[PDB]
RNA sequence: GGUUCGUGGUAGGAGAGCGUUCUAAGGGCGGUGAAGUCAGACCGGAAGGACUGGUGGAGCGCUUAGAAGUGAGAAUGCCG
RNA sequence: GAAAGUUAUAAAUGAAGCGGUCUGGAAAGGCCCGCCAAAGACGGUAACAGCCCGGUAGUUGAAAUGGCUUUCCCUCCAGAGUGGAUCCUGAGUACGACGGAACACGUGAAAUUCCGUCGGAAUCCGGGAGGACCAUCUCCCAAGGCUAAAUACUCCCUAGUGACCGAUAGUGAACCAGUACCGUGAGGGAAAGGUGAAAAGCACCCCGGAAGGGGAGUGAAACAGUUCCUGAAACCGUGUGCCUACAAGUAGUUAGAGCCCGUUAAUGGGUGAUAGCGUGCCUUUUGUAGAAUGAACCGGCGAGUUACGAUUUGUUGCAAGGUUAAGCGGAAAAAGCGGAGCCGUAGCGAAAGCGAGUCUGAAUAGGGCGCAUAAGUAACAGGUCGUAGACCCGAAACCAGGUGAUC
């Protein structure tokens, strides 16, 4: 029996097309265009879910610094004498202290620096 | 159509009891004082197909 | 049942089709490789072509010759026999009758491999010397027809 | 084994069945085997396409092999030209086989010995019409309780007994050496007669 | 159901599956609206599958098997 | 040349529901009740009909012509044994030399058959064959002719079937198709199906020369109005919510304010100032973002298949056994019959031959191959191979029959 080529090849071209709203021009008109700005975009999405947790890291480093040099600190002392103390406190958490609750933040700098002095 | 025999094969391989193939040695025809007493002694007896040239000829020789 | 038929568990598979997209693994090139003799339609070599070299049914001679009134008889062994009773006359008659025989090729003929206890009167047209021998030592008569 | 009814609908009995019949143990694997053998054999098999080779036309290159800027081209009726032949597709071809005769022969008892494990088999006395009449086949039908499928089977009978049951739908009639592994199991109900029990038994 | 060791991959080997057309049996829905088509923020590990609403105006699913003209993004591919 | 019967070529009769009710443009549909059936095949009828129509099963029918069978008429006809004097039984024939061909057989140790050219028998006390040839034996009578059925095919007619196609498919052609068109000619050779159940195919009014529109009307529907069922994508436009004229960009992705919305309701939708990272897809390559190749875009079509054999794995039946082929039978069935044949059960040797052994050899030696140490067979499914175009497209070229000196 003959099996003509119906009704399925738009169902799964159309899909992808869908995925593709948003581009610019032909990126979300046309197939061919658009199934590869569809490819390429799940694969600058793979990698960017690593770098997510790398920006971030920096973004809390670079603002715990600032606020320790307000303390007569820098960021790589304020950080050994935390773990030589035994504050077990992340980077996230450090930086929320040092923006909201700044008062708090120098309750923890002086048990690093207290620490560092024996 | 059903598959033929090589002839020229037939002629010269012969089937053993167990499926192996057997064969006469290749260098007795005319150069009789080129070769010792020795070679001559054992290039009349016959050999066995090895299993590298078995693998290459088997379609050709199926029905005997 | 014809709405729940269910064939026996491995006596049936589902076939391999090729150049059909490259997630099962016989997609673009469909398993032949790159570019050669054999990636080819209808390409490939004889059954016995070695490319150039010399093949090695034409290193060995030929040997021997067939003979026209070759004789290749039917053989049945002391083992077979034995099924019998005690006192039957053994004829190929009898043997192609219960069918142990299939064909008598030009005869018949006993060979002496296993065991005979009855005590029977065998006819054929050949036997061998210790098969003969045999019968004779189980108070048998062996006449050749 | 088996109580023996009339064509009334009464009891009039007892009959007992051979066991080496109707009595051994089912072989599944055998029966589908041999009901999809017996399906395949039923096809025609009259399809057929043209090959590049059989389109009237073609034969002339198209144009020339170079120079002109389009791609190569040896004919109109190629397989990629819109009214060029098809490549493969079908050809006139037989689909019938058959399995070796002695699991042919289980493949009967096993079919017809699991209408018995089921309850779906009815021995009757005796089925006879004086007059093909399917006004009263159906008043039979229903003094035995059936109301599906059925499958009558007949030795002796008379040709009436087919005359009245040939506009019935699902109503088939066989004469008692035609039963087969595909009828039986195509039917629910099972109705026979003492005289085709007795020819059955005979052939196996 | 546990413990240990693993789980980059081209040519290539092995396994399990999705989806299309047709056939057989069972069981179904449909002028109180079938297939098709359009939209959506739903479901599954993938191929994929539902539900709701608009158009359409008469056919189509589901379960278990069977058979293939069986799945296209490229061939200076053919036609529109 | 007659008669009787049959059959083909027109046809006749032919059962049973206007059943009630719901939705609906319309009932054949849903629900609730009846009936016919040797008729529940098919098609039509305003949606899906055994009981509305044409019909169907069954039973009937032929003035005329063709066909067949039988009979009558008609026509034509000697067949048994015993003798064997004597006579007849296919002449430039059979054969042979030379040169070719057909025989599965390529001149070969080449029988057999045929052709061209030369030579050239016997004839019953005779002649030919049995794969060079001679002797014996066996079988048979050439150089004259005729012969039905079993077999091959389908331009056609009748009745049917399909795990065949469904308008780029299926015939090149579902439509005024070998047509339009192209060529001096031989020759090549398309595209093109669908209003609606019923034309009821828009009376009349308004703008306009008209075409075409807006009302009104028919219709279930006119967003069904003369390429008219459904009406996707490329492509072309109108309106609008968010952004955009100091900015260097494979156009996205991750973080993210502001503004605008409100879903298959859930760590929701649209757009996005700004910041980090980021050189398309395929092919071919040691290596390509590649300034190496292919693609303007969208849609349809477009490539490992089938038959017969070989081998291996899985499944099933039987098992030292397994299994039938063609064919008869039948419904394009299923049994049954059919054992002819094939594979296995014993191998070794070139062979005679011997045989659980055998060959080589002077050998009781040694060694090679085997048994000891035994599972096959039939059918189906998967992988691979062989013969076939064999995975799809692509040459320049070769041969055969024809058409061309209107240039
Ligand atoms: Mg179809
Ligand atoms: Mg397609
Ligand atoms: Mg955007
Ligand atoms: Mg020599
Ligand atoms: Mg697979
Ligand atoms: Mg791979
Ligand atoms: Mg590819
Ligand atoms: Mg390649
Ligand atoms: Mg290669
Ligand atoms: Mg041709
Ligand atoms: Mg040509
Ligand atoms: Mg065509
Ligand atoms: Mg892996
Ligand atoms: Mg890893
Ligand atoms: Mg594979
Ligand atoms: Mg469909
Ligand atoms: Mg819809
Ligand atoms: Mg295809
Ligand atoms: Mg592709
Ligand atoms: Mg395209
Ligand atoms: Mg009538
Ligand atoms: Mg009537
Ligand atoms: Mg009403
Ligand atoms: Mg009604
Ligand atoms: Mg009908
Ligand atoms: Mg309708
Ligand atoms: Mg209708
Ligand atoms: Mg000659
Ligand atoms: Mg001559
Ligand atoms: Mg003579
Ligand atoms: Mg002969
Ligand atoms: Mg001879
Ligand atoms: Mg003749
Ligand atoms: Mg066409
Ligand atoms: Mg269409
Ligand atoms: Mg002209
Ligand atoms: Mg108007
Ligand atoms: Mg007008
Ligand atoms: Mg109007
Ligand atoms: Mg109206
Ligand atoms: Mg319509
Ligand atoms: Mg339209
Ligand atoms: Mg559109
Ligand atoms: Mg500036
Ligand atoms: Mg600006
Ligand atoms: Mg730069
Ligand atoms: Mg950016
Ligand atoms: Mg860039
Ligand atoms: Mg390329
Ligand atoms: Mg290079
Ligand atoms: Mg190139
Ligand atoms: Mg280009
Ligand atoms: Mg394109
Ligand atoms: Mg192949
Ligand atoms: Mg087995
Ligand atoms: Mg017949
Ligand atoms: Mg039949
Ligand atoms: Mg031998
Ligand atoms: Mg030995
Ligand atoms: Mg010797
Ligand atoms: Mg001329």
């Amino acid at each position: 029996p003959r099996v003509k080529g119906g009704t399925v090849t738009r169902k799964r071209r159309k899909k992808i097309v869908k995925l593709a709203k948003g581009y610019y021009g032909s990126k979300h008109l046309l197939f061919k265009v658009a199934n590869q700005a569809v490819m390429k975009s799940y694969q600058y999405a793979y990698r960017d879910r690593r770098q997510k947790k790398r920006d971030f890291r920096r973004l809390w480093i670079a603002r715990i610094n600032a606020a320790a040099r307000m303390q007569d600190l820098s960021y790589s002392k304020l950080m050994h004498g935390l773990k030589l103390a035994g504050i077990d406190i992340n980077r996230k958490m450090l930086a929320d202290l040092a923006v909201n609750d700044i008062a708090s933040f120098n309750t923890l700098a002086d048990s690093a620096k207290k620490a560092l002095a024996k | 159509p059903k598959m033929k025999t090589h002839r020229g094969s037939a002629k010269r391989f012969k089937r053993t009891g167990s499926g192996k193939l057997k064969r006469r040695h290749g260098f007795t025809s005319h150069m009789f004082a080129n070769k010792s007493q020795k070679q001559k002694r054992k290039l009349r007896k016959s050999a066995m197909v090895s299993a590298g040239d078995f693998k290459r000829i088997r379609q050709m020789v199926a029905k005997m | 049942k014809l709405h729940e038929l269910k064939p026996s568990e491995g006596s049936r598979k589902e076939r391999n089709r090729v150049g059909r997209g490259t997630g099962s693994g016989n997609g673009k090139t469909s398993g032949r490789g790159h570019k050669g003799q054999k990636a080819r339609s209808g390409g490939g070599v004889r059954l016995g072509f070695e490319g150039g070299q010399l093949p090695l049914f034409r290193r060995i001679p030929k040997r021997g010759f067939t003979n026209i009134n070759r004789k290749e008889f039917a053989i049945v062994n002391l083992d077979v026999l034995n099924r019998f009773e005690d006192g039957t006359e053994v004829t190929p008659e009898l043997l192609i009758e219960t069918g142990i025989i299939r064909n008598e090729k030009s005869g018949i003929k006993i060979l002496s491999d296993g065991n005979i206890e009855k005590k029977l009167t065998v006819k054929a047209n050949k036997f061998s010397a210790a098969a003969k021998e045999a019968i004779e030592a189980a108070g048998g008569k062996t006449e050749v027809i | 084994k088996l109580s023996l009814l009339k064509q009334d609908g009464t009891n009039a009995g007892e009959i007992t069945l051979n066991d080496t019949v109707f009595g051994i143990e089912p072989n599944e694997k055998v029966v589908v085997d041999v009901i999809l053998s017996q399906r395949a054999s039923l096809r025609q098999g009259t399809h057929k396409v043209k090959n590049r080779s059989e389109v009237r036309g073609g034969g002339r290159k198209p144009w020339r092999q170079k120079g002109t800027g389009r791609a190569r081209q040896g004919s109109i009726r190629s397989p990629q030209w819109r009214g060029g032949g098809v490549v493969f597709g079908p050809t006139p071809r037989s689909y019938a086989y058959k399995l070796p005769k002695k699991v042919r022969r289980l493949a009967i008892k096993s079919i017809l010995s699991s209408k018995v494990n089921e309850e779906k088999l009815v021995v009757l006395e005796g089925l006879t019409f004086d007059a093909p009449k399917t006004k009263e086949f159906a008043a039979f039908l229903k003094n035995i309780s059936v109301d599906t499928k059925a499958l009558i089977v007949v030795a002796g009978e008379s040709e009436n007994v087919e005359l009245s049951a040939r506009n019935l739908q699902g109503i088939t009639v066989i004469p008692a050496e035609s039963i087969s592994v595909l009828e039986v199991a195509k039917h629910d109900k099972l109705i026979i007669t003492k005289a085709a029990v007795e020819k059955v038994e005979e052939v196996l």
